[PDB]
């Protein structure tokens, strides 16, 4: 990340504030339909519309991504223990973090227009493939 | 490869809305600026060296009206997205060799721009519609690598 | 997939030297060890958490075996691999949601595996032979998802 | 790339040793063979077997990745004129790293088969999938 892609990101990750749980499960409930594969690392869950479980679960996601925008130069001590769990304890497939960048994106765009400029597009995704990087190392 | 009604219902509710002159001209040029090797394919466009040369580039909005098109095209045939993309097929494959991988990231750009312009509309099952359509599409322009 | 006469001599010379009591368990270990992801669809297998507990794990081998023998089978009827892995692309897709990259990345392991067992014997056009044939089995294992 | 990846990778190109020329040269054939549409970035080249262009050309990888062996905690900085070159430059696709390393891997796992165990064989994967990274940056 350059520090134009740091502003851009932080710029716009700014104005999500406190939709962080909202547009967190959004982005996940799209990954799951758009994508029914990403469905088998969360058999432990209810899935269905309104699941209270993926809305806290987005909450967590997007709480995750805010701290690793506050760390943006440091991001693998920022992101360590998940990236632990991820790569580690879950092996999470490196396919499924750009379909849920990809729907993380989504999300954003349909939420901040103004925000989502074509530079700020390809700055929140080169974000979100460094922090999905990070996540799979 | 086949809809169902609720998905054929999200589709073309939402694309009789799109603007036909201008959505292919901003997946295209997004492609070109998040994906920025996508350029090599597009050295008689001109200026592409930053995000505003590449949104006002008039190449760009011009291919990207065709390209829309051919889309436009595989939503009136979504029975038979092969045949009608076999001659793009050997167009992509045998004489640009755009790797497929491509078609991807173009079908997603164009998902982030329908999602960008129509807002709350573009919910997340309508999105999975749009997302089996554009795989569809992918999968279609790759048969000749197949 | 279309091999040519010459590149299916080449192909099937090979593989009539290959174990087969052998060489599917080492593509398929050494694909949950480069790959650990893959893990996750072979819980019942036991003890995955090293390599060496891969590589010798008892389930492991025999999986590997049915894998090898699915690629022994499409390499008999190369020209339609649908006749080969119709009902295995069903199980794959919709029971299992196996995500097809890594259909492509066993078949790559699956031809390194080869050059760790052949050496010299395995040429470059040996290589782009088997890689002809490993794409058109993924391709053939993801129509489900087409 | 962990301390056991760095250990098993320089291990692993030890042995590879005064071979490492030689190998980048066959990887290039390899891809060219088995990846048709990767000779496209190389239209000034005879990419005939044999070819001294290719050979040349394999040596100077291999030597790109014997300094990123030997500077693997400084990869960035080592391969800092070829990133430049592939991702500005060249604007070689991102896949196309995938395809020359699986054809690296295969050349090694040909001509060292008591080294190119699974472990190894994964922590070489790393290394050339960080090599990518740094390459595509
Ligand atoms: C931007 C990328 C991602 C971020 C920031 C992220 C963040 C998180 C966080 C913070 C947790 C901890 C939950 C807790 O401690 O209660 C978690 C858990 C988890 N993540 Fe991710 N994640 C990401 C991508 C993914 C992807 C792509 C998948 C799979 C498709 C995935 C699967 C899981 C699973 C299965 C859990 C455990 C959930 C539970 O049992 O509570 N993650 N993730
Ligand atoms: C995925 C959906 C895609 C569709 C539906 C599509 C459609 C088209 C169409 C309709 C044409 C015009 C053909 C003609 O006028 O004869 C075209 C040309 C072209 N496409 Fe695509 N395309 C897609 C993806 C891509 C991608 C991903 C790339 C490269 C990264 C690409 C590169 C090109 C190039 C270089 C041309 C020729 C430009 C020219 O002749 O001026 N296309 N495409
Ligand atoms: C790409 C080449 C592949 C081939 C030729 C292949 C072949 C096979 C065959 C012949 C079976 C036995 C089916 C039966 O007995 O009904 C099977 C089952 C299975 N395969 Fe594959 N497979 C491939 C890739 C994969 C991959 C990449 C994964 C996971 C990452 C996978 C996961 C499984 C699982 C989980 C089963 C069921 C095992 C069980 O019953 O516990 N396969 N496959
Ligand atoms: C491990 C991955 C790679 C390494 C270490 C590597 C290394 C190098 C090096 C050292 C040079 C010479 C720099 C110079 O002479 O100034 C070079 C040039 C070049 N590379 Fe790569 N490369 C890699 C991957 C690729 C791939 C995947 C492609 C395309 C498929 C590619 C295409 C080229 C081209 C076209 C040139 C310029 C050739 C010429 O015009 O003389 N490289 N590379």
């Amino acid at each position: 990340l350059s520090p134009a892609d740091k502003t851009n990101v932080k710029a716009a990750w700014g104005k999500v504030g406190a939709h962080a749980g909202e547009y967190g499960a959004e982005a996940l409930e799209r990954m799951f339909l758009s994508f029914p594969t990403t469905k088998t690392y969360f058999p432990h869950f209810d899935l269905s519309h309104g699941s209270a479980q993926v809305k806290g679960h987005g909450k967590k996601v997007a709480d995750a991504l805010t701290n690793a925008v506050a760390h943006v130069d440091d991001m693998p001590n920022a992101l360590s223990a998940l990236s632990d769990l991820h790569a580690h304890k879950l092996r999470v497939d490196p396919v499924n973090f750009k379909l849920l960048s990809h729907c993380l994106l989504v999300t954003l765009a349909a939420h901040l227009p103004a925000e989502f400029t074509p530079a700020v597009h390809a700055s929140l995704d080169k974000f979100l493939a460094s922090v999905s990087t990070v996540l799979t190392s | 490869v086949h809809l169902t009604p609720e998905e054929k219902s999200a589709v073309t509710a939402l694309w009789g809305k799109v603007n036909v002159d201008e959505v292919g001209g901003e997946a295209l040029g997004r492609l070109l600026v998040v994906y920025p090797w996508t350029q090599r394919f597009f050295e008689s466009f001109g200026d592409l060296s930053t995000p505003d040369a590449v949104m006002g580039n008039p190449k760009v909005k011009a291919h990207g009206k065709k390209v829309l098109g051919a889309f436009s095209d595989g939503l009136a045939h979504l029975d038979n997205l092969k045949g009608t993309f076999a001659t793009l097929s050997e167009l992509h494959c045998d004489k640009l060799h755009v790797d497929p991988e491509n078609f991807r990231l173009l079908g997603n750009v164009l998902v982030c721009v329908l999602a960008h312009h129509f807002g709350k509309e573009f919910t997340p099952p309508v999105q999975a519609a749009y997302q089996k359509v554009v795989a569809g599409v992918a999968n279609a322009l790759a048969h000749k690598y197949h």
